[PDB]
């Protein structure tokens, strides 16, 4: 059974777990001690240290995304993550960038910091999610037909939307309902249903991070 | 003492002696060498009264492998006399392979004495024909700054280096020259592709009273300004403010050169203004010293392309052809330098050595055995083989040449000559694709200096421990030392090979080293080459050099511009 | 025709140029000013506004490995850059993230900054390349037992490698020589020996933009 090192609150981790349960395939999870990194985390990644990471047929695999997209190529059987064509899986990945900088950017202002970081920051937020909302255009999910590789991509910072309405004091549902209830719909299934954690944990947890590091 | 009529008059009585003269060549050179091993073998003893004859049923013909071995056994720490004789003061390589292996040929003071007659000689018939000012100037691309030593202690050498570093060369051709415009250093310049800009610039910097402009081809001119085209705004800037450009850095020519620098503005407004004004450089030649009478180089056979991109540079001025001869012994003067390239022929000088030809007459090739020289045949084309004191007696060099007349008895050469071709399998490669390859390779860390690489070569160095590959470029630029490190291990990692990967990776074959050397050494190579004495099938230039070949190797060391050895492995 | 937006000195519109010409695509290289991004650039991408932007059944394609497995995908008979597992592939994207993240910042650190900021990317680089030779190790590649993927992504830093060693006032090739090495290496593909510009320029552009910077 794959192994995945993981931490619990990770938005990105969640992806690798919500791949993994989105297939069918079972796996191992583990939690590690950034404090304290297992010997097979330090074995597979001695450069980054870094989750997620997944051993399958005793290679390594590290990076959420990278994790995604070794999920749909090692499984191409049943649930396909991609579409057929060249230049969907490529708006996709264009999509999948989008998240993973500017508004994992934007949001790391968001439950992160304060003051005029959190502001522009907030400013940031709900552009991005206004600009995820416009592509959208308005379809349910993201990466195909049904559940896909973006819609993955994304759908682990629904488990931290609050936490962004906590900080950040806004409502990204008022001001776009349609991404936090994109998520709500995901939230359906089991690979949302049992690997995203309480987002209270997750609130919790964000403001407890805000109190150990000024 | 050079003079005009005695020496013509002489050079006259002498041709019109070929037969005496060639014949005393023959026991001059015997007289000289009655105790050759090689001869030994064949059963001479010199005098007798059917000497020649004896010699030409007794002894016979050789091929490069075969003096291999001998010429090596000279070089390599057996200090010892064998083909010739004397340990020679220096040793030369030859072009198309032997068996796609180096070739040795013996380097003595002979070879210098021929050197100047044929010039004082030569440059007396020419200006003859183009008569000089005893007070002027040449612009002279010619170089010999590179001197190696062979691994027995011995010199090995070019012809170039051998007579321009020969302790008789400044003394003997102060005469029969139009002196220099370089400092001998500079010629002798660490650096040759930085003293040829030097040399442009030298040329280039008393162009009133020169005379004529030279090179030994025509390709070596054109090479010459078709750099020119790329850097006179440089040379402007450089010659102008009396400082010169950073992209000189040996500090021997560099300090020369400051001794040469004050800051002078107003020129550049002259050359800046004419050089803009002509139509894609033609005629160049005339326009840089305008009464130069001629442009001097070998004209005829694989040179041919080269005559008319430098016609066009040459515009209206006359090419007059270079004689024709090497290392290997000297074979014929051009007496009629007015003659143009494609008519140009050249007409063998008779004590230069003791010469036969075999006829390719009957279909190709033809049983027929080696007849004389004055008994060689009109219009007819025949193999040159050669006996002189360059280690060759009734060596086949692999030529073919044509006879178009004699001027009095002494006949008259042409050359539509180009390779010595057929070739055989190796050891110096890594085969001709994997190092061709190889530079190809490395070459283009260069290419990012909107450079190319012009041409290069190779070496087994096996004094040392472990022995360790030498790799020579020429490229058209200064640069620096970062990227052509890179490219050595470029070299290295082009010997795609599993074999190299074994030793270099374990380390029993030391780390190849990259010597990059300077503009002009494969020009070196060629101009020496195709001038060199059979017939123009001379220009397929060995790749990589094995103990036994040496014209490249004098040229192999002193102008490292840089060498290293992989700080990689 | 394939349309690409391009800038001579990006190591991006490299990616792009290297990965369309290794393939086999004949296509046309438009120049920009990005003081004047184009019309048909500023439709491409009107936010990012940056290259490359390869443009195709006039779909326009953009970042610069997004581009390059568009490239793949776009024509998928006959220059594969991937092998055929999914782990291969995953390595190799693996790896791809790796020269777009502390590789390039580092980089851009030794050309683009100076003092305090140099020296910290000074370490960083040489740290890279190493990391980079030790998992070079010996392949004459990277992404398959050919040219790569990630050949692609990295080769096209190695014209740049001349304004490093200058203004680091370094020379990357004792501490890491087998990376350059393989750099000229790639270089003799004409899908690299034909995209590159100069790198006396290219040094030229980083000794511009530092001449404004001081
Ligand atoms: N490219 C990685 C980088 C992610 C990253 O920084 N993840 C956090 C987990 S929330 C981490 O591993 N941090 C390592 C640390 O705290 O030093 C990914 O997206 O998974
Ligand atoms: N990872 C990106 C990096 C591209 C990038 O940052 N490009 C810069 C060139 S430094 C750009 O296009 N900037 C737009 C601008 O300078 O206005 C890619 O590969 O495309
Ligand atoms: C005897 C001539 C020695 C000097 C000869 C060299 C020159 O300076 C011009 C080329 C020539 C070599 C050649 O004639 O083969
Ligand atoms: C004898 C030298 C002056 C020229 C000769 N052809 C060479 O290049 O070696």
């Amino acid at each position: 059974l794959p192994i995945l090192l993981d931490y619990w609150p990770s938005m990105f981790g969640m992806r690798a777990r919500v791949a993994l349960r989105e297939k069918g395939v079972e796996f191992e999870y583990r939690e590690e001690d950034f404090s304290n990194k297992s010997p097979l985390l330090l074995q597979s990644n001695p450069i980054h240290k870094k989750i997620p990471v997944l051993v399958h047929n005793g290679k390594p695999v590290c990076e959420s995304l990278n994790v995604v997209q070794y999920v749909d190529e090692a499984w191409p059987e049943k649930n396909p993550f991609f579409p057929s064509d060249p230049y969907g899986r490529a708006q996709a990945r264009f999509w999948a960038d989008f998240v993973d900088k500017k508004f994992t950017d934007a949001q790391f202002k968001v439950w992160g910091k304060k003051g005029e970081e959190q502001e522009a920051g907030k400013k940031e937020f709900i552009e991005a999610v206004k600009i995820l909302e416009s592509e959208l255009g308005d379809k349910p999910y993201f990466g195909g037909d049904s559940f896909g590789y973006v819609d993955i991509s994304l759908i682990t910072f629904s488990s931290w939307f609050q936490a962004y309405e906590k900080f950040g004091n806004f409502s990204i549902e008022s001001e776009s309902p349609k991404l936090i209830a994109w998520a709500k719909r995901c939230m359906e299934k089991e690979s949302v249903s049992k690997s995203l954690p309480d987002s209270e944990k997750i609130v919790a947890y964000a403001a407890e991070y805000r109190k150990n590091n000024l | 003492t050079f003079d005009m009529n005695r020496v013509i008059d002489e050079f006259d009585e002498m041709t019109r002696n070929a037969h005496q003269v060639q014949k005393q060549t023959l026991k001059e050179i015997l007289l000289k060498n009655q105790s050759a091993i090689y001869l030994q073998n064949c059963g001479l003893n010199g005098n007798a009264t059917d000497p020649e004859e004896a010699f030409k049923s007794m002894v016979p013909l050789v091929t490069d492998v075969e003096l291999e071995p001998y010429i090596k056994r000279m070089v390599d720490g057996d200090t010892s006399p064998i083909l010739t004789g004397h340990p020679v003061p220096a040793i030369s390589l030859s072009s198309g392979t032997s068996q796609g292996r180096p070739k040795f040929i013996p380097f003595t003071d002979e070879l210098m004495e021929n050197t100047l007659q044929l010039f004082r000689t030569a440059f007396a018939f020419r200006n003859r024909d183009f008569p000089i000012d005893d007070n002027g100037k040449a612009l002279q691309f010619i170089f010999s700054s590179k001197q190696y030593i062979s691994t027995g202690g011995v010199p090995v050498g070019t012809a170039t280096t051998n007579v321009y570093r020969n302790p008789n060369f400044k003394a003997g051709m102060k005469s029969i020259t139009s002196p220099s415009c370089s400092p001998d250093e500079v010629i002798f310049s660490p650096d040759v592709h930085q003293a040829l800009y030097c040399h442009l610039l030298s040329g280039i910097l008393f162009r009133d009273q020169v005379q004529y402009v030279f090179a030994v081809f025509a390709h070596g001119l054109v090479h010459a300004f078709r750099t020119f085209e790329q850097v006179w705004e440089e040379i402007v800037t450089d010659i102008k403010d009396g400082v010169l450009s950073n992209r000189i850095t040996v500090p021997s020519v560099r300090t020369a050169m400051s001794k040469l620098l004050t800051p002078n503005p107003e020129l550049a407004e002259t050359i800046r203004t004419k050089c803009m004004s002509l139509s894609n450089w033609y005629g160049l030649i005339p326009a840089l010293f305008p009464n130069a009478k001629y442009v001097y180089g070998i004209m005829t056979g694989s040179m041919e392309p080269y005559v008319p991109k430098l016609r066009h540079y040459a515009g209206d001025l006359p090419l007059v052809s270079h004689d024709y001869g090497s290392s290997e012994g000297w074979i014929a003067a051009n007496v009629t330098p007015r003659l143009s390239p494609e008519e140009a022929t050249f007409a063998v000088i008779p004590n230069l050595g003791y010469f036969e030809f075999l006829p390719v007459s009957e279909t190709g090739e033809g049983e027929e055995k080696p007849v004389g020289l004055t008994q060689v045949k009109i219009g007819e084309e025949y193999e040159v083989v050669i006996t002189n004191y360059a280690g060759l007696y009734r060596y086949r060099l692999g030529d073919v040449v044509k006879v178009i007349g004699f001027y009095n008895n002494t006949p008259q050469l042409k050359f539509i000559c180009r390779r010595n071709l057929i070739l055989s399998i190796n050891i110096d490669k890594n085969t001709e694709r994997d190092l061709q390859l190889s530079v190809e390779s490395a070459a283009k860390r260069l290419s990012e200096e909107k450079i190319e690489v012009i041409d290069f070569s190779s070496y087994i160095d096996v004094s040392t421990d472990p022995g360790h590959y030498a790799i020579f470029w020429e490229i058209s630029g200064e640069t620096n030392e970062d990227v052509l490190q890179d490219c050595c291990n470029c070299l290295d990692r082009a010997f795609i090979d599993a074999g190299y990967v074994s030793s270099r990776k374990c380390k029993t074959i030391g780390a190849l080293e990259l010597r990059v050397v300077a503009k002009g050494t494969f020009r070196k190579i060629q101009e020496h080459f195709l001038g060199l004495g059979s017939s123009a099938g001379q220009f397929k230039m060995p790749r990589c050099v094995k103990p036994s070949n040496a014209k490249v190797l004098q040229i192999l060391c002193e102008n490292v511009v840089s060498s290293y050895f992989s700080t990689a492995f």
